[PDB]
Order: C-alpha cells, then structure tokens, then sequence
C-alpha cells in the first residue's frame, strides 16, 4: 500500500536514477534479473511500494524515465541493473533540449508529455492506494528542467490531492557547469513555486567538499556524489518502506517541514561520513551523528545555516536505538543552539526512527533542514539571472521557442517576493 | 541516432575531410574499406551503415577544380566514400568570389543540394551541418555562402557549424583575401549558427614551439584541426559523464545572433620525446588551455574579454578537479570575462580518450581538452581586414573581375557597412553597464 | 453437434483460411495428415463442429476453397497443411475476376457459382444439426466481393433460417492497395447489409499499426496478420467448440450484438498482445486484459471508438479465471467510460468465458464492439465513391458486363441511408 | 495453365524478343535447346513443352525482311523457336505504312493469324496477347495495325498489350516518323487495350547517368526492356505475396477507354562498383521510380498528373514498407494526382527476386520494382508529333509513296482529326471538376 511512483527527468535524474534503484534493489535483495533472492521477509511485506510484482515472480521498478536524447538513456539500458526497468517505459526523444528551457517546455516537450502522462496514468491506475510521487531532476539542464516543471504542472492538475517531492540538483554559487543556467533556475523555480509540495536543494559543491574532506577521497566520481544522494533518498523512504518504532510517512513530513504554502526548501544532510580508515576510531552513537548533522561542513546545500534560522528539522533515524538518548539529544542541540531557531517555533524538530541498518552499518541518519540560509542561494542565482537579462544575453534562443520578456519579468518578480518572505519571516518577532 | 552530415568546400575543406575521416576511421576501428573486424550506437551518428560490414561516411565533398577531389578517389581512402557524393566542378572559382557564388557554383548548386537532401532523408535524428570551408579561397567563400542562403532556406532551424580558415595577419597565400572574407563574412552572418574561428599562423607557430617539429607540411595542421573536430563531437559519438549536443554549443556560447564567432583551442599538444618529463595535470592542462600562446588564432585574448567559454574534456577525468582548476581560472585577474556574464563555461566530459594516429607527431595522452573560446579580442582582428579592404578598394585594385562577373560595386560598399556595423556592435558590447 | 460450413472467397480470403485451419489444428491437436494426434478428449467432444471424421479415424475440415485463378489455390495446394484439405473442394475457374467486381458477380460467377452451390448442399445434408456459415472474403479484390456476394445471396435463399458470419477484410483509410476499391465496397456492402447477419470489419492498416507498435516488429509479413485474425476467428468460436463456465454460441452472439436488422457491423480486438521482450515484465490479470480491450490503439478497424459511442459490446475469455473478477471489470469500464456507451442500452456489455487459453497462455480475451465510431469508414468510402462516380472514371468495365449506372445511384442512396441510421442513433435521447 | 503468347513484329520486336527469350531462358534455368537440367507450373505459362526435356516458347517472330530472322536462326537461339514460326516476308515495307498495312503485308497476314491460331487453341487458359513493335518503322506500325484489328475480330474479348518504342522528341533514326506515327496510333486507339510507352533516348540517359556506360548498343536497351518485361510477367510466372494478372493492368490503369498510354519505369538500376555504398531500401527504390530522371519516357512528370500507377516489387519485401513508403510519395505535393481518383496505386508483390544476366550491365540485387505509369504529361508529347505532322503535310511532302501504294489524303486529315480529338480528351481529363 501507499505506492510511490517514480519519475527521472534530465540526464542528472537519470544517473541519480540509476544509483537510487541500485540502492534499493540492494536494500530489498533483488537480484539485477529482478526477482528477489532475499532473506528477510519484511524487504517483501512493503516490496510493492516501490516494486510491482510481475507474474512468474518478478520484480520492476515503478519507474519513469524521460528523456529527450536516447544516448545515457542506452548507457543505462546496457549497464547492469538496467535490465529490470520494465522497457516500455524508457520515453525519449530525438531532437534534444539542447541545454534550453525554452526547448524543454514548450517546443520538444510538448511531443511527448503526452506519452508520459499516458504511461503515468496507467502506472497510477495499477496502484492500489497512490502514495505520492518523486521526481529526480536537475536546474540547469534544459531537459530536466523544462519537462519536470512541465510534468510537475499537468500531473498536479490531474492529481491535485497527491503528494509531491523533487529532488533538484541546484547549480552551485561557485562553478558553473553551464552558461545560461540562471535562466533555467529561475524559470523551474517559479514553476515549482507554483505547484510543489517539497524540493530538496542539493549542490555538487557540497558534495564535492563532503566526498573531499570528510569522506577522504581524492577522485570523486559523478558515481560517488549520486550514491550520497540516493543514501539521502532512501533514508527517507525508509520510514514508510520499514517498519518503526516512531514511523513517518512523506505526508508527514509534509505537513512538519512546511509552516507556509510557499516555503517548501529543504537541505538534506546524512551521517555518519567516515573514511576507510577513521572508521573503527570513533564511536557509533546517537549523540555522535546528532552533532554531526548540525554544521555547514556536513550540509549538502552550499550555504551556512549559520547565516540564518532553522524555520523547522526533521531528523529520521535508523537501526536500533533508544528513544530517549535520541530526545536528550535533540533536547541539547536545541537547547545550546537557541539562535539557530526560530524564536516563534516551539519544540522544532521532528523525529522518525526506523529499525533496519541502511545495510553495512549500525544506525545511520537523516537530517532535512527547512532553513532561512537558502534565501542567500536563490539571491544569488536573481542576481546573476538579473545581469545576465539587464543586457538580454542569450535572449534570442528563449524568445525564438514563442516566450516573451514578460515571462522573464514576472518569473523574477515572483522569486524577488519569494526572497522578501524568507527575509521576513527569518527577522520575525 | 543522432546524426549530423559534412560538408567539405574548397580544397581546404577537402583535405581537412581527409584527415578528419582517416581519424575517425581509426577511432571506430574502421578499416579504410568500411570494415571493421565503452563503445556501443556510437558510429551510427556519423557512419551510415549497408547490408554488408560496410559503412560509409555521411560526407559531401564538393568542388569545382576535379585535383584534390581525384586524388582522394586516387588515395587509400578510395573504397571508403560513397562515389556519388564525390562532386567536382570543371573550372574552380580561381580565387574569385563571383566566380564561386555567381557563374559556376550555380550550375551544381543543384546536385550538391539533391545530395544533402538525400542523405538528410536517409537519417532520423539529424542534429545538425559540419561545413568544412577556407575563406581566403574562392571556392570557399562564394560557394559556403551559396550553399547556407540555400540550406538555411531549406532546414529552417536547424544546427549550422562551420570551421573557417580565418586569413593570417601577415602571411596570405592569397591577394585577394580580403574581398573574399568580407563578402563570405557579409552573406554569412545571417546564416551560420557557430563558426569557428582557425588560422594557420598559429598552427604553424604551435608546432614549432611545442611539437618541436621546425618543417610542417599542411599535413600536420589537418591532423590538429581534425583532433580539434574529433574533440567537439566525441559526446555524441561516446558516452561520456556528461554529454554535450551541438544545439547546446549554440545555445552557450552565442549570445547575440551576431556575436556568434568563437576560436578553437587544443591541449595538450607535445611530443613524444616530451610525453614524460610532466605529469599532464587537468589544472595543468587547463592552464595551458588558458595560455595566449597555445590559442589556434593569431589574436592575444588579453586585449579583449571572454565572453563565453566551452571546455570540452575526455578521458580519465575527475570533475571535482575541474571545478577546483575552472575556480582558480576565475580568480586570476588577467582573465577577465565581461561584467553581463557571471557565468563563463561549459563544461563537458568524455570516457573515451583520445586516439594518436600512427605515423603522426602527438603522443598518446590520457587526458585532453578542447576549448572553444567566445572573446572580444578577435573584434581587433576584423579590423585589419576592414582596413586592408580600404586601402585594396580605395584604388579600386581587382574590382574588374568582380564587376565582369555577376557582381556590382554598390555590394562591396553595402558589405563594407555590414563589417563596420559588425565591429561597432563588438565595441559597443565590449564596454560595461552603468547602475 | 452445431457443426459450422467454412467457406473462403478470393486470395486474402483464401490465405486467412489457410492460416485459420492451422491455428484450429494446432488447438485440436491434428497432425499435418488430418489424423489425431492429439491428448485431451475435450478436442474430440467437439471435433465434429469444423471437422468431419473420414474413415479409417482420419479428419478432414468442413472448407469449401472458392477462387477464379487457380494460383493461390496451388499455393495452398503445395504448402503443408493443405494436404488434408478434401480434394474435391477446390473449385477453381480459369479467366480470373481482373479485380472487377462485374466479371465476379454476373458473368465469371455465375459459371461457378452452381457447383460451389452444389458442394455447399453437400456439405450440409452431411451435417447433423446446422449451426451457421462463415465467409471469409476481401471487399477490394474482385473474386471475394462479387462471388462472396453472390454465395450470399444464393444460400441465404437456399437457407433463410441459419447464421450468416463474414470476415471482410475493408479498405484501409490512408493506403489504397487497390485503385478501383470504393467501387467494389460499395456494391459488396449494398448485398451484405440486404442478406448478413453479422460482419467483421477489419482493416490491414490497425494491423499494421497492432504489429509495428505493440508487437514490435518491423517486419510484419502477412503471415502474421492472417495469424492475428485466424486467432480473433479462434477466439470467436470456442465458446461453443469447447466447455465453458459460461458458454456462448454464434446465435447469442448475432441476438446480443444486433439491435436492429442492418446495423451489424463489428470491429473486433484481441488480448493480449505482448512482445518477446516486453512479456515477463507485465501481469497477466483480468483487469490488465480487460483495459488493454478498450483503446483506439487495439482496436483492428481504423477508426477511435471515441469519434462515437459503442452500440453494443461482446467480451470472450478464455483460459480458467474468476467471474466475479471479470463482472467488477467489466462495471469499472462501463463506469468510467459512461459517455463512450449508449444511454438507452443499460448494461450493454454480453460476456462469455471458455475453459481452455488459445495454447502457450494463461488467459486470453476477444473483444466484438458494435460501434457507431465506423460510420466515418462509411462516409469516408462514399464520398470518394462519389467522387469517382462524378466523372465516370472506370465506368466502363463496369458497365461493359451488364451492369448499368442506376446500380450505382441505388447503391449509394443505400449507404447514404445507412450512415444516416448510424448517425440518427448515435445523437439518441 | 494461364497462356500468354508473344507476337514481335518489325526489326525492333524481334531484337527485344531476343532480348527478351534470353531473359526468360535464364530465368527457368531452361537450356538454348529447351532443355533443363520457390519454383513450381512457372514455365507452363509461356513455355509449352514438347515429349522430351524440350520446352518451346510461344512466339510468333513475323517480319517482312529476312535479315534479322536469320541471324535469329543462325544465332546461339537457333534450337529453341519452333522454325514454323519465324515467318519472313520477301520486301520489307521500308519505313512505308502503307506497304506495311495494304501492299505488302496483306500477303502474309494470313499465314501470321494461322499460326496464332494454331497457338490459341493448343493452349487452354489464354490470357491475352503480347505485342512487341516499334513505332517508327513501316513493317512495325503497319503490321502492328493489321494484325490488331484482325486479331481484335477474331479474339472478341481477351487482353491485348503493345510495346511500343515511342518516337523520341530530337533523336530520330527515319525521316517519316510523324507518318507512321499518327497512322498507326488512329488505327491502333481502338484495339489496343494498353499500350506501353518507351522511347530510346530516355534509355540513352539512364544508361549514361546511373549505370555509367558512356557508349551503349542496342543490346542494352534490349536488356532493360527485357527486365521490364519480365518484371511485368512476374506474378504469372512465379509465387508472389500479392499476385495480379494482366486483365488488373487493364482494370487499374485505364479510367476512359481511349486514354491508355501508360509509360513504364524500372528501378534500381546501378552499376555493379556502385552496387555497395547503398542499401537500397524500398523506399529508397520507391523514391527512385518517381524520380522524373529515371522515368524511361522523355517527359517531365511534373507538367502532368498521375492518373494511375502500378507498382510491382519482386524480392525480399514487406508490405508494410511498401504502404510506408507510398504513404510518404502521397504526402508530397510535386507528386499530384488528378482530383477525382484518390486511389491511384496498384501494388505487386513477388517472391522471386530479379536475375541478372551473365554478361550483363547491371549488378545483382535483392528487391526489384517495375513502375508502370498513366500520367498526363504524355499528352505534351502527342502534340509534338501532332507539330511535326502539320509541317510535313504542309507542304504535302512524302505524300506521293503513301498515295501511290494504296491510300488517300483523306486518310491522313481524318488521322489528324482524330489525334487532335486526342489530345482534346487529355486537356479535358487534366482539369478539375467543380461542385
Ligand atoms: N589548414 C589548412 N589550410 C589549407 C590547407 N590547404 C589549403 N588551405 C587553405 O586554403 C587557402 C587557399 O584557398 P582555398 O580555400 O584552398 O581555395 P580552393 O579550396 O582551392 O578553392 P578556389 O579558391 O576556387 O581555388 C589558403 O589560405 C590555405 O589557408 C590545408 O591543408 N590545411
Ligand atoms: N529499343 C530498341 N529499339 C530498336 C532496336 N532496333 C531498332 N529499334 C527501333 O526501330 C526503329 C526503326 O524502325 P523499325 O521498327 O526497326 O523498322 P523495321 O522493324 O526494320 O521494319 P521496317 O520499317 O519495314 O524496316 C528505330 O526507331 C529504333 O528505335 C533495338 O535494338 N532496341
Ligand atoms: N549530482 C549529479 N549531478 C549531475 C550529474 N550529471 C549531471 N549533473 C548536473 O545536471 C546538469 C545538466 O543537466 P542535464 O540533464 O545533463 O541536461 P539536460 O539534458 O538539458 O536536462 C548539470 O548542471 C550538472 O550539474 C551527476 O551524475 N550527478
Ligand atoms: N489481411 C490480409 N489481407 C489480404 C492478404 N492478401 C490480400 N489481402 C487483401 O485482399 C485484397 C485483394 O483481393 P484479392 O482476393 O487478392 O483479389 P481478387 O482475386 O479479385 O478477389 C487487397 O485489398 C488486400 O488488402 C493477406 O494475406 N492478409
Ligand atoms: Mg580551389
Ligand atoms: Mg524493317
């Protein structure tokens, strides 16, 4: 019961896609043929959550993948764990977003939302109980922004009442891996803002720095950053997909982690991190990951918490533990922390436990900060957007695809306000 | 599935197509003869394949002095190209512009276009056009301008790639290359989606720096310029950690329909007897990528701004040290992007490295990176062929046979204005932006 | 008992039976030389409806091969599967019907017709109790439409009480294989709407479309469209060659089908359709036949179901299911789909379900709609009827064998009527 | 059991039907002497067979000059014909229509309808008739008019098929084409049931451009008319998906009863180097046979509208990718049919792929299609004739043979009435209707 469906938009949410199954299938013993070989039976008495069960005792992924370039779309087809995706859904197109949000969503787009709202529809029909869904994109890429706000839009007008989760790879305010990237920020920011429930702001630059400082490695690979986002998402999946001492479902986190329709913005973070060797020279517990998960150097957002409040956490745990070592904990950081939060939210964090290792360890957690900090990100990205507009660069691509200034204007207007609640609300009293 | 057809003018063209197609030959493992005995599929973009083990190039060689073209059908590479395509003239526009856009290019004008229409019916996810074209020569000029007015009327909005052969400052082969650039460049600008600036002054200055190889024959500035176009497409002919399409090299790195001429760049480039002595860092090798003496164009970027860049890398690649190494780029103070654009780059990477030809003059590395660089520098550079234009039209030097052959005097003044017109707008963008 | 005459009429009609006769061998279990080879008595209850037991324990097929070139026939003659077909039966003539539907209904036809009778009444004085007649013909082929017509008209004569079943295989609406073919359907739908019960539409283009998309094959030989309406036919008639929990005849099937005397045409469906690849990762359910059934996508006559209303609809399983999972089906799509009926039909929806799969399957199903979608076929052949017939064009091999214009003008007027019917009880209220 | 015969008048008949006999002898692996050492029967249909292994043709070889007949018997072809058949005259008519229909073949066309005769009623299931003549020659248009208003007397309703080699526009051999031209086509208009045009020049372009011989014998243009032929008699010869017989051609391809001129067109044809280099898709060949440089008559498709095609395929094919492809040609607006018929195709489909002839031209392929074409643009042609016909009887030249050898100037205005009644019926026929 409670079905999630899953969607993969962009060549990010593709590979992320990619990992994420990896973990899971590895979480639930399956094999990459897609039966299971397991040896508990609580992996199968939630198996359908994330799986539908294929006659001859089979399994496949609920998955969604879309596309607008057939090339990592075959990449994934042939590596291993690839030959489980049920074929017919691999959408893709031919003429490519061309890293354009113009492209993405209304031109190319336009082509074959159809067709993945068609196979949408089936896969929500086959589900029992429609729990939520979660899309895997990115920010910057034409692709996985436009199609994703695109599809973000039709499916919350055909299901107004379900439960939506992103998880947006948002360009990091350091580098930049592409050139036109505020444009595409801006524009699925506004989308989002308009029809989300929740977005996960994640930056390659934390990851970077997380995979380089804490973890010790020196040659991280794109497979590295995605294994720590799919750990993310399968934390919090967990607390639905296990059973728990406290349990969670992605409805309440919901309802815990957004005070306001439009406040939506989470940090994640995980621990523990330790490298191969720091390992077995440190102590497993819970006050241990508690004051780990609270400090910029362990945030996967590039931006201080610091510089501004904690609006609301929640904290969903793993493994076995005790309860009141985990409420002491939280009491403490609450307690030494007191500037860290806001003053007109009593008793701010909310708490998940679950009761399976996330496989190779003892307890692990999972930290997903509603902040004000973020504010400084977007900003950010409004200024550059800003300049980048001031002298219209680029502007003919986007305009050529049917868009207009005014589109620009009122997509900046509605972030600029965005900003100005955050600010706001950070200063309330 | 993705598929994007060649075009070679001009004899420039031609033997650049050469050394293009014997690279890609040997990166596929493809024998001259279209056998073959992380690949996937990867040659289906650029090799069309028939019934038998035998693929064939998705190329146009088109011409109108039979030379070049017949010793092609002549060399090792004689069983490889399909022999309809193969298009010779009879009389080569002789360095003439009219000549080539005017009296003969348009008698098979026609036929070449029937040709791309055929191969362009025969694919499926066409992205986009390789012109392979010189622009001193006059088959070049006239004949590339020609046929973008005529593929421009035809594909309405489709990607347009050309790699013209910017005539050097100081040595020309040619006498008349400024009448030829200017008009090429005047008809053109309203058609070419991304050029992409070369010359071969720089080459020649390149190889003798860093190749240590004093006497280069044409052959070895080929075999650069094909490892450059090998470099822009490896995304779409490999599978890389992050791909890049050639709609999104026009969406980078052109921000005004005009402003729409970025130089290549190549690194590492050092010979084998050099291959050890250092380890060929990615930071290094983006350095030297950065460096104004290993830039394809005779132009210091250091007078102008890098409006927009594009670094595409491949083979054992790490991104987290390209960003470490695009960071430091940004903090150095003589690379100075415009104030409009905070964020200058593209970046691309590949799996698959690069491949040394036998007999060539690189050594095998394992990590490379191609650059193609949007700057403000190369506006000087329009400059002095408006001005050798002045002084070649203040005496009216030349203008006869232009006149005698299809052409008039009051399109050379309108294509004087378009130039300046071209270089007030470089200027005009080059400042920076009040409040 | 209810043994069934087989009768095939021009190449197309000639060539699906070939295929039919070895799809109903192979679910009988008869080797190649008419002897039983088979396993399960269940073949033999029944083997009597379409084969007759010839002695010394042998089995010969109820079939009467009807041609004007004996080319096809020779083909069938030569090729396995048609040496056990009775000799005598292959009445063939020596001029050829020239893709003229004169020369196949008045001057070539009428110096056949007599024997075809003649072995016709053979056949059945040799049948116990008479259950119906199925032709299997074109509508664009000369032979099939005029001689099919005549067979018709003559037997319906000759035997106004039994069942009249056909397969006509109609014109496709973009391809036209033949360029005299509005002519020839014309005047093939003008007899069959005076003297059929019951007509199968079908069109090579969903065909196609059936064997492109959902099989995915890109090399549909005709072999394999025979084989997929030698399947629908298999399907049509186990109701009654085979046990069931809920048995159907021909005769319930014309009752439940046909609300009135002319408005008899049916597009048929079959289910389910999976590739090689593509069928292990799907369930094999009631509901996953059921909502394959109803889409424009699987429906073997060119024309969206949508574009109208479904008169009436026929469902037969096979294979060992559950009927109260069938029932609930069946109430959803009536459900949800309630603009897609018609008002004044309540409960619109006959079922019937068979003991044993179609070989290799778990369950089947075919799908019988009585539709007004098929109108627009209608319209679309009158009208370019009409606008051959304005000039004249090819007027004259028609006229040059008795037949004159007012044919023509009473044959048009007729389907002019009839598409005003479709349309007047389509908009009923 | 479905008979066909095969009549050749005049010097051009006999040269295709050598052509043409070649072609079949091969086809059956039927030895020169008759003998033999997916087939059925096959050969039964145009071979009879004789007690011994020995099969013979039925043809009637008529001619009124002796010349080529006897090479014929002198020729590697000299065990297989019955010798009854190869009836020879003593004079020929010498490019004379009269001596060809009133002088001198009325002496012998008594003994040609007896031997037809003792042809038909050895056979049983007799399709229809096979005429092989030219058009320009006097023995060909004379005889050809005689022999089909005799034989349309005796044989009431049976098919009648002509090839005639239409009169080229600017490369003519005799000086009296228009003549014989316009007599034969007014007396042939009412009998014949489908002629089919081909003309010499058009084989001359499409020998030199596709198949790259420059210097071409008739030999060649025998083979390619020998291939059409046998393409058109594929289905009763052989086992095919989608079978159609002769009396289909005149179903399909003839709307009114005069207009009936219907040109043929084969594809692909490519020399054997160029053989690779091209798959040869169906569609690919499709787009061939409606190209207007491979049709085999000297007019340009796009002055007229198709009013009827008929496509017949042989070899590997599928009917899926024919209905894709002729889709596709629908789709196009430079390929326009007339308005009132929107069903204008006839499709064939053989198993038996074409075979090439040892010491042929063309090179071995796997899938073959024969375009047979009722169009509009022929009726420019007549007027050409029409043109010339005017000028020469102007000034009454020429007449003095016609007249003195058995007929009269009125014949000749009541032949040009009714060839300008003609093409008053295909301008008619080319308009729109209204309503
Ligand atoms: N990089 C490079 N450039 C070449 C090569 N060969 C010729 N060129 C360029 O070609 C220019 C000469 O004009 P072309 O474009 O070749 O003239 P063409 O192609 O022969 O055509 P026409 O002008 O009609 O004769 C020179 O300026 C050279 O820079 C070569 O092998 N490599
Ligand atoms: N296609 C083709 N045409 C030929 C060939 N040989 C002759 N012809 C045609 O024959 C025409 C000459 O007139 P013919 O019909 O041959 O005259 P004939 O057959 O000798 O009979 P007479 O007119 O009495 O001499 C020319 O226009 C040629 O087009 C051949 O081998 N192939
Ligand atoms: N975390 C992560 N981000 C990626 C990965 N690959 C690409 N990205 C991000 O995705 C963006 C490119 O979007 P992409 O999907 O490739 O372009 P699109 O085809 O237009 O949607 C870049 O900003 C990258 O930062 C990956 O493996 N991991
Ligand atoms: N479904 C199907 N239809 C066919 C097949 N062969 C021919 N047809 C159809 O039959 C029609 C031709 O009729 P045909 O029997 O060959 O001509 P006839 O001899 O005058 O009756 C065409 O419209 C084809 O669409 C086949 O194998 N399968
Ligand atoms: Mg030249
Ligand atoms: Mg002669």
């Amino acid at each position: 019961m409670r079905e999630i469906v899953h969607i993969q938009a962009g060549q990010c949410g593709n590979q992320i896609g990619a990992k994420f199954w990896e973990v899971i299938s590895d979480e639930h013993g399956i094999d990459p043929s897609g039966n299971y070989v397991g040896d508990s039976d609580l992996q199968l008495e939630r198996i359908s959550v994330y799986y539908n069960e294929a006659s001859s005792h089979k399994y496949v992924p609920r998955a969604i993948l879309v596309d607008l370039e057939p090339g990592t779309m075959d990449s994934v087809r042939s590596g291993a764990f690839g030959h489980l995706f049920r074929p017919d859904n691999f959408i893709f197109g031919q003429s490519g977003a061309g890293n354009n949000w113009a492209k993405g969503h209304y031109t190319e787009g336009a082509e074959l939302v159809d067709s993945v709202l068609d196979v949408v529809r089936k896969e929500c029909e086959n589900c029992d109980c429609l729990q939520g869904f979660q899309l895997t994109h990115s920010l910057g890429g034409g692709t996985g922004s436009g199609m994703g706000t695109l599809l973000i839009s039709k499916v919350r007008e055909e299901y107004p009442d379900r439960i939506m989760n992103t998880f947006s790879v948002v360009p990091s305010p350091k580098v930049s891996d592409t050139v036109v990237e505020p444009y595409n920020a801006t524009l699925s920011i506004h989308q989002l803002v308009e029809n989300t429930d929740e977005t996960y702001c994640i930056d390659n630059e934390a990851l970077y720095d997380i995979c380089f400082r804490t973890l010790k490695l020196a040659t991280p690979t794109y497979g590295d950053l995605n294994h720590l986002v799919s750990a993310t998402m399968s934390g919090v999946t967990t607390s639905l997909r296990f059973p728990g001492q406290l349990n969670a479902d992605l409805r309440k986190l919901a309802v815990n982690m957004v005070p306001f329709p439009r406040l939506h913005f989470f940090m994640p973070g995980f621990a523990p991190l330790t490298a191969r060797g720091s390992q077995q020279y440190r102590a497993l517990t819970v006050p241990e990951l508690t004051q780990q998960m609270f400090d910029a150097k362990n945030m996967m957002a590039a931006c201080d918490p610091r510089h501004g409040r904690y609006l609301t956490v929640a904290t969903v745990f793993r493994g076995r533990m005790s309860m009141k070592e985990v409420d002491e904990q939280m009491l403490a950081i609450q307690s030494k922390n007191s500037s860290y939060f806001v003053e007109w939210i009593p008793n701010n964090v909310k708490v998940a436990v679950c009761d399976i290792p996330p496989r190779g360890l003892k307890m692990s957690s999972t930290f997903i900060g509603n902040s004000t900090a973020i504010q400084e990100l977007f900003k950010r990205i409004s200024e550059q957007f800003t300049a980048m507009f001031r002298r219209k660069a680029f502007l003919h691509w986007y305009t050529g695809e049917g868009m207009d200034e005014m589109e620009f204007t009122e997509a900046e207007s509605n972030m600029n306000d965005l900003v100005s609640e955050y600010q706001q609300y950070q200063d309330a009293t | 599935m993705r598929e994007c057809i060649s075009i070679h003018v001009g004899q420039a063209g031609v033997q650049i197509g050469n050394a293009c197609w014997e690279l890609y030959c040997l990166e596929h493992g493809i024998q001259p003869d279209g056998q073959m005995p992380h690949h996937h599929d990867s040659f289906n973009t650029f090799f069309s394949e028939t019934g038998a083990g035998k693929h064939v190039p998705r190329a146009v060689f088109v011409d109108l002095e039979p030379t070049v073209i017949d010793e092609v059908r002549t060399g090792t590479y004689r069983q490889l190209f399909h022999p309809e395509q193969l298009i010779t003239g009879k009389e080569d526009a002789a360095n003439n512009y009219a000549r080539g856009h005017y009296t003969i290019g348009k008698e098979i004008i026609d036929l070449v276009l029937d040709r791309i229409r055929k191969l362009a019916d025969q694919c499926t996810g066409l992205q986009g056009f390789l012109v392979f074209h010189s622009f001193g020569g006059g088959t070049g000029s006239g004949f590339t301008s020609l046929l973008m007015e005529r593929l421009s009327v035809d594909y309405g909005k489709k990607s347009k790639l050309e790699f013209s052969i910017y005539p050097a400052p100081q040595v020309s082969t040619a006498v008349v290359e400024p009448y030829n650039s200017i008009l090429t460049t005047h008809t053109t600008l309203e058609h070419s989606d991304c050029a992409f600036m070369v010359d071969n002054e720089a080459i020649y200055d390149i190889c003798r720096r860093n190749l240590d190889i004093e006497r280069p024959t044409y052959t070895n500035l080929n075999r650069l310029i094909s490892q450059i176009v090998s470099s822009i497409t490896a995304s779409l002919r490999f599978d890389g950690a992050l791909n890049v399409d050639l709609t999104e090299f026009q969406t980078n790195l052109v921000p005004y329909p005009r402003i729409h001429f970025p130089l290549a760049t190549y690194a590492p480039v050092i010979s084998a007897e050099k291959a050890y002595h250092e380890q060929l860092s990615v930071a290094e090798i983006t350095n030297a990528c950065f460096e104004p003496a290993n830039q394809m164009v005779k132009c210091d970027p250091r007078h102008g701004k890098y409006m927009a860049c594009c670094l595409l890398y491949r083979g054992d690649v790490v991104p987290k040290d390209v960003n470490a190494a695009i960071a430091t780029i940004k903090t150095k103070r003589s690379i100075q992007f415009v104030d409009w654009c905070p964020t200058g780059f593209k970046v691309g990477i590949n799996y698959q490295p690069p491949t040394v030809v036998p007999g060539g003059d690189l050594a095998k590395v394992q990590r490379a990176v191609c650059m193609l660089s949007n700057t403000t520098a190369i506006a000087e550079a329009w400059a002095r062929l408006d001005h050798k234009f002045d002084l070649m039209y203040a005496k009216r030097a030349f203008v006869h046979w232009y006149v005698g052959e299809g052409m008039e005097e009051g399109e050379f003044s309108e294509a004087r204005e378009d130039m300046a017109a071209l270089e007030k707008d470089y200027e005009e963008v080059g400042v920076d932006s009040v409040e």
